């Protein structure tokens, strides 16, 4: 169906709802719920703006067995919709840990009800990291270059936050942290430079020893994933370039205004010297005078 | 003085101009100056002349930094 899933903006309240509903229809171990995630489509932009559970028992033994009362859905969403009635069907939650294949044929139910391709929004409750727990995967159909007769597949989508006026206004109102996201001061961007290295570098091993397992233990050749690679080695900096010497121009001119400023500060605080030891000065004839005072209150 | 007026300078004209003895005298003189580096030259032989060497735009050098 519909093609238009470029990117997705997530609302708080889904999260909070997601999380918050994992233990009042309480599922725990890997036991899975799914309810129904409410918003607007027909859009590049795709905004998932609420949430609601819907029952989910699902077999232990298998992921090919499960129960789902089909039609307490349709009951739901007709009361809900007099609550809001631009909110539409647009797909599903799953609870986490983390996706599986046999998600695409559980995709295939909710697309009966829905006239847009269901957004298989993967909210991990487990929170693992304080990167987001969101990964997005929608169910497409494509054909492939290796001689497969059409694969169906689940396609990473890029996965964001927003939240409303009245949203935004609550996330602060909870909050009583110092916080350090700010990149505020000094202090907070001093940390962030070095934050973002170790961010990388533990993206950049795991990239490495991936590709040790491609040659090695038959991982399978994943075409688009090397394919990629090459955009980072063509697009790689290089020295010598008169694009070099244009970074040493700029270097100059930003220690050149941090000079004549850190300067200008030594004046302003000097002025404040005088400023003390005028007082200092008073003080000294009050102190004197303090005692004759004292003589005759005595 | 002499090397900051003529750049290029043939070292028979130093020898005048310092009244200084000979030839290999001035060659003597400007030798331990650029040791250390007063006047900045260095000496080409083949030509007959001497060379300033000091001849700015350290502004494109780290140095200012």
């Amino acid at each position: 169906m519909s093609l238009q899933h470029e990117k997705v903006t997530i609302a708080p309240l889904v999260l909070l709802s997601a999380l918050d509903h994992y233990e009042r229809t309480q599922t725990k171990e890997n036991k899975r719920c799914v309810g129904v995630i409410l918003g607007d489509a027909n859009s590049s932009t795709i905004r998932v703006t609420n949430s609601f559970a819907l029952p989910f028992e699902e077999d232990e033994k298998n992921s090919d067995v499960w129960f789902l009362d089909h039609n307490y859905i349709e009951n739901m969403n007709e009361m809900c919709k007099k609550i809001n009635a631009k909110e539409k069907l647009i797909g599903w939650y799953h609870s986490g840990p983390k996706l599986r294949a046999s998600d695409l044929k559980i995709n295939e139910l909710f697309k009966k009800y829905t006239q847009n391709n269901p957004l298989l929004l993967i909210v991990d409750v487990k929170q693992q990291g304080v990167g987001l727990p969101t990964d997005a995967y929608v169910a497409i159909e494509q054909v492939k270059d290796d001689g497969t007769s059409t694969e169906k597949t689940f396609l990473h989508l890029p996965c964001t936050i927003e939240a409303e006026e009245a949203e935004e206004i609550g996330v602060e109102h909870l909050l009583r942290d110092v916080r350090d996201q700010a990149a505020g001061g000094l202090s907070i961007r001093l940390t962030n430079q070095l934050k973002s290295l170790k961010g990388l570098q533990s993206k950049l091993k795991d990239v490495v020893e991936y590709l040790d397992k491609v040659i090695n233990k038959e991982l399978p050749i994943n075409h688009t994933i090397l394919g990629k690679l090459q955009d980072v080695f063509n697009l790689l900096p290089n020295l010598g370039t008169p694009d070099d010497d244009e970074i040493d121009v700029e270097n100059h001119d930003r220690i050149n205004i941090s000079n004549n400023l850190q300067k200008a500060l030594t004046v302003k605080t000097n002025d404040e010297l005088m400023v003390i030891y005028i007082s200092n000065l008073v003080r000294s004839i009050i102190a004197f005078d303090d005692l004759i005072e004292n003589k005759i209150q005595n | 003085i002499i090397s900051l007026t003529y750049k290029k300078i043939s070292l028979r004209d130093i020898c005048l101009k310092l009244n200084l003895d000979s030839e290999q005298t001035v060659e003597y003189m400007v030798s331990r100056a650029i040791r250390d580096g007063v006047i900045e030259a260095k000496i080409n032989h083949e030509d007959g002349f001497i060379e300033t060497t000091e001849l700015l735009n350290i502004y494109d050098s780290e140095d200012p930094q």
